[PDB]
């Protein structure tokens, strides 16, 4: 599953 | 149609074990391109939150004002094959200081248990594969940036200089603004004639002082490290100040440990120091 | 490292099963492309070479720099501009001008001539092609550490970006259009041998008559941290003004940035642009921009 | 099958 810290 | 983009990334961390990076806390990696953007991945040791787990992102550090690209990570192995890979179902948009990548990549435990294999040598080696896609409707080459080269001249060759730096009795030239601009302690000294005198640093380590503050380099560090360390600190220049650590820190060894250890404590080297009483225990 | 570049054909062939083409004549399409270089074309023998109830259909370099890697797809669309019936090489091939490569036994009349597959619609025949061309690059990337001393990254144009943003201990002034601007000699000469020139033949007054203030600012900028934020906006006056005072590398990466708004609308204007500020890289790709559409 | 007529 892919995210983004920023 | 489209154009295509595909490059690798592999990348090393030693005594992994050993990384105190608590959660939240990251390595970032060296820098990388498919060979105009600058790519580099960060890792959470122990995750950025589940901190059971190692979070790793691919970080496009550097570009020209968009990106879309698909990624996939793994853990190399003794003999260089692939393991544990995570990839992106499709493409993701990137933007200068953006990152996409996995919170829960693996799990510590797993990656710690020897019987995997996944850290030979106690060496966590990650690799990282890229493809980016665009459509048609790069070419252009554009130069390094050479400022660091530019300014690095201001100095070696004295060039419109405005105030006198007297070292232990030797007179250089320099620029006051830069100065300022780099040193929290010079700039405290030309905002309260021209003439400044240092007696707390030697010549030669004061050339390399001054080559960093007009360059961000330092090229013989490595000769005078621990001297370097001290200039650095008594005028502010937190980060050469660090390049010194690294320097120091590779060097550690059971004959010089203590020595190293006095050091880090007297200019409040916070990464040295650490390293050090580290390397001191694991050696008791 | 890689680098796939991938374009597409239709050729429609009118009245298809109205072609006098006998077994071993051979029809050709126009020549396409993917600027790039290589013209190409498909190749199709209605009644193949050796053979006789087969299309026989074949990508063939016409033209080309003096080789190349490429992986192709043929397939045939249908009413609604669906695939069908593809057939696609398992590999790039290698190609060289004049070769070609392909599929003796691409499809049958039998079968194409069967309106019950509806392949021949109005008695045309539209095939696909899908080319992806392959080269190799070399992945390029920075030497890792072995300590766990983490080092913070290099703020050398970021610091002395303060000193042109919050004008300190500067030391001349810059006029432009009437409007003055505070700055520091040693850095504009070590940064631009034209202000080095100026500093070398009170001083400390310049006027600057050919710029305008807003990418003035944008060029000083880029003068104390080698970074121009907003070249997006002002690529073309950036482009003069980077050539007025012989800031090189802002020049080209100004020729990037023009270069990638290239469009059938904005070439001439451009290659005029170009032309007049010595813009090689830019001139070139305008050039062939301008042919490529002829 | 790929061949080349040449």
């Amino acid at each position: 599953e892919v995210t983004s810290t920023t | 149609g489209s154009k295509v983009v595909k490059f690798s990334y592999m990348w090393t961390i030693n005594n992994f074990s050993f990384c105190r990076e608590e959660m939240g806390e990251v390595i970032k990696s060296s820098t990388f391109s498919s060979g105009k953007l600058k790519w580099c991945l960060r890792v959470n040791p122990k995750g950025l939150d589940s901190k059971d787990y190692l979070s790793l992102y691919l970080l496009l550090v550097s570009c020209p004002k968009e990106v879309r690209a698909k990624f996939k990570f793994s853990i190399l192995n003794a003999k260089g094959e692939e393991t544990k890979a995570m990839e992106s179902q499709r493409a993701y948009r990137f933007v200068q200081g953006k990152d996409w990548g996995f919170k829960k990549f693996i799990r510590r435990g797993f990656l710690l248990d020897e019987a995997n294999g996944l850290l030979p040598d106690d060496k966590l080696t990650l690799f990282c594969e890229v493809s980016v896609v665009q459509d048609s409707v790069n070419m252009v080459k554009v130069p390094e940036c050479r400022l660091a080269d530019e300014l690095g001249g201001l100095w070696e060759n004295s060039r419109f200089t405005d105030c006198c730096l007297c070292v232990a009795g030797q007179e250089f030239q320099a620029h006051k603004a830069i100065l300022a601009a780099r040193s929290p302690v010079f700039s405290a000294m030309f905002e309260h004639k021209n003439r400044v005198e240092i007696n707390d640093v030697e010549p030669e380590v004061f050339k390399e002082m001054m080559c960093f503050i007009y360059t961000g380099k330092a090229p013989n560090l490595d000769k005078m490290a621990d001297d370097l360390l001290a200039a650095a600190d008594k005028y502010a220049l937190e980060r050469l100040k660090v390049m010194c650590e690294d320097a120091l820190c590779s060097n550690l060894s059971v004959e010089n440990a203590a020595e190293i250890l006095i050091l880090a404590d007297l200019h409040s080297a916070d990464q040295l120091k650490t390293q050090a009483v580290d390397f001191i225990n694991y050696h008791a």
